[PDB]
Formats: C-alpha cells, structure tokens, sequence
C-alpha cells in the first residue's frame, strides 16, 4: 500500500523482524512490526575496501 | 450400514483420486534400486532417483 | 536496486498456538489469541516448528443423516403431543 | 548396480468409479425405504 | 494345491428392499386397525 | 403379529447391510 506496508484485504499489515544496521542484517533480538518496503533512495557510497 | 455404504464411497473415490494422481546440467536419473543421497542447506537428509543436477 | 545491489528490509514472523481450535474467529481467515489458545509462540519459516515458506461426498453424506436425525426427532415430538391431546380428552 | 551411463490402470479407474456410483445408488435407495417408514408412523 | 505361481445380487438386495417395505406397510396398517379400535370404545 | 413383523423387518435390514457390506 501507500504507507509501504503489506497489508490483507481488511488492511492488516503483515509483521516480522525489523532490519538495521549497515549492511542492513535481521537480529535476534527484535520486536516484530509492520514490515515496511520503502521506495526511498540509497546513500552513496565512498569507496573503503577494494 | 448406511454410515459404512457412505465410508466406503469415500475410500473409493479417495483411491481414484490416488490413481489420478499417480496418472499425472548433468543428467544420470536411476530406473534401478538406490536413492540419490541429498541434503538441504541445513543438513537435513533426502533420497531421490531424479538425477538432474546443476553444478 | 538497480546499482546491482540488495538490502535485507525485515523477516516475516510465523506464530504457533499449543491449541489452534481455541482461536478466535474475527472473521474471513482471521484469528485473535484467547486464554483457551495460549499465547502466540513466534518463529520463522524454515526453523525450528515452521517449515518453510511454500515459494466433500462425506460430508455431504453426514449431512443428510443429520438431516434426517432431525426429522425423525420433529416425527417423535409430533406423536408425544398427539398422546397428550388424547390423554387431555380422556378425562 | 551401475549408473546408466495406462490401459489397465484407466481400466481399474473406471471400475472405481462404477463402485462408487453403485455405492451411491444403495445410499440413495435406503434413504427412500427410510422416509417410507417415517410416514407409515 | 500348487501356488498359483453382480447382478443376481444386486437384484436380490432389490426383492429384499422391496419385502422389508411390504412388511412396514403391513406394520402401519395395522396400527391405523388399532387406533380404530380404540376409538369404537 | 406386530412385533413378529418388526423383527422380521429388522432382520431383513440386517441381512440388506451385510449384501451390502460384501459388494464393498
């Protein structure tokens, strides 16, 4: 939907584990919520290892 | 003994449905005896005769 | 994304109850947690209780006994109030 | 060993599916013998 | 010995249907006889 | 006579559910 969840018929939003961090990983720890799939941009990355 | 004709109904057509059913790159599958030994990426154990395979 | 790269954005939880049949009905498939069902136990697919993520003449029959069950109960009640009516005019 | 390097079946289903039809056909028919009697009283 | 290496009945299960509805007619005419009776004083 | 016509009812329903059961 609009708001970037995924959601059934009656707009319940599917939940799961968060990711954080970078590069973004699923912990162990996490609370479940609403998964989200955002459109938004990446950073630019400076180069560090080659 | 209706109860039973009913029961026997459904074996019956449970049996057809089997029989439908059963109706329905490196190659070496095996029309012999022997299972392929297979695991998944957890380690968990298959067998199979199918020997289609991607490296 | 199309610099040739991928981001992990989260991991869909499954949960488990110990008795299923206590669940709440809300309604089209959907199910709310009671006493009766326990509490919600949460996995993935893949692990541990929950695999993995996948990508009528009986009863007909039973039906018809049950049907049939009930009219031959409306046919008893029937002749008990019959039996009752004669035993009224008897005196 | 090494490496290597229909009718009857569709038969059997259809006297299968006969059973079932004849299975069918009792059910139905003791059924109608039952409120047959319903009605008798 | 060595090892070795429908339709009559179906009719007859009719006749019996059939004398088993003869016998529940003959069942509830004679209570319908009874309840005349009983009405006669 | 009624009730020897009930049993000889009930013993030829009997005798239908085991035709029955040896067609199965």
């Amino acid at each position: 939907d609009e708001n970037r969840n995924l959601v059934n018929m009656q707009g319940m939003q599917l939940t799961g584990y968060p990711a954080t961090g970078t590069p973004p990983t699923i912990q162990q720890g996490a609370n479940p919520a609403p998964i989200t799939i955002p459109n938004t941009l990446m950073a630019a990355k400076s180069t560090t290892t080659a | 003994s209706f109860s039973q004709a009913v029961s026997g109904l459904n074996a019956a057509a449970t049996n057809l449905d089997v029989i439908g059913n059963n109706i329905a790159g490196l190659d070496v599958a095996i029309s012999q005896n022997g299972f392929f030994r297979l695991v998944d990426s957890n380690g968990s154990v298959f067998y199979s005769r199918n020997g289609q395979f991607k490296l | 994304y199309s610099n040739e790269q991928e981001q992990v954005l989260g991991q869909i939880v499954l949960a488990n109850f110990a008795n299923n049949e206590g669940l709440a009905s809300q309604g089209d498939n959907v199910w709310a947690a009671t006493q009766a069902s326990g509490v919600a136990l949460l996995g993935t697919a893949g692990s541990g209780n929950f695999g993995k993520l996948t990508n009528l003449s009986k009863e007909l029959v039973n039906m018809i006994v049950a049907q049939r069950n009930y009219q031959s109960n409306a046919q008893t009640i029937k002749t008990q109030d019959q039996i009752l009516n004669t035993l009224v005019n008897l005196r």
